[PDB]
């Protein structure tokens, strides 16, 4: 069945780049618009991405070019290599699923990953 | 809109409407939305 | 349709509503949320329409 598989979080030093994987497992990975998103302890969730089939990727205007959403579809991955980071970035990531061909609705959601930035 | 209005009166004429005044409330409507162009009354038989 | 199979091929039920505008009277309406009566002041009221 349907599952989102997330992994690179852990605790890491300030300005060191990070490469979050989420991994696809059960469905096809073509025709839906992938998603990441994170959400701060204490705070709400702030979307951070979205990449489509095509290879277009749109980011929050909020945060500019510490992160970069790659898409491959041979093995139904998604990748975010996120550079000089800060000391506001611990936060739980989320990877989520819409489809192409309806609204909106983020479906299924991955468990999530932890990312600690300590120095 | 199928507009019912009706009036019950205790009378006791024997043969002919009595005259007199009575305004008959709103009883029920109804939204039907049909055409309607024809009607039949409804009796009952009574069997020994 | 088997339990097996994963998303995509499993059955997926689906009801479409539409609705209709055409000259009949508008039978069908949302809720009505009727809130607390509240007297003796200056209020905008909307009972039944
Ligand atoms: C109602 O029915 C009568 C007889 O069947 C017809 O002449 C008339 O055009 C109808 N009216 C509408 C609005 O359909």
């Amino acid at each position: 069945e349907v599952q989102l598989v997330e992994s690179g979080g852990g605790v890491v030093q300030p300005g060191r780049s990070l490469r979050l994987s989420c991994a696809a497992s059960g469905f096809t990975f073509s025709s839906y618009a992938m998603h990441w998103v994170r959400q701060a302890p204490g705070k709400g969730l702030e979307w951070i991405g979205n990449i489509y089939h095509d290879g277009s990727t749109f980011y929050n205007p909020s945060l500019k070019s510490l992160v970069t959403i790659s898409r491959d579809d041979s093995t139904n991955t998604l990748y975010l290599q996120m550079n000089s980071l800060r000391a506001e970035d611990t936060a739980i990531y989320y990877c989520a699923r819409v489809w192409l061909y309806g609204s909106g609705y983020m479906d299924v959601w991955g468990k999530g990953t932890l990312v600690t930035v300590s120095s | 809109y199928f507009k019912i209005y009706s009036k019950h009166t205790p009378i006791n004429l024997v043969r002919d409407l009595p005259q007199g005044f009575s305004a008959l409330e709103p009883l029920v409507d109804l939204p039907i939305g049909i055409n309607i162009t024809r009607f039949q009354t409804l009796l009952a038989l009574h069997r020994s | 349709f088997q339990p097996t199979n994963g998303v995509g091929y499993q059955p997926y039920r689906v009801v479409v509503l539409s609705f209709e505008l055409l000259h009949a009277p508008a039978t069908v309406c949302g809720p009505k949320k009727s809130t607390n009566l509240v007297k003796n002041k200056c209020v905008n009221f909307n009972f039944n329409g």
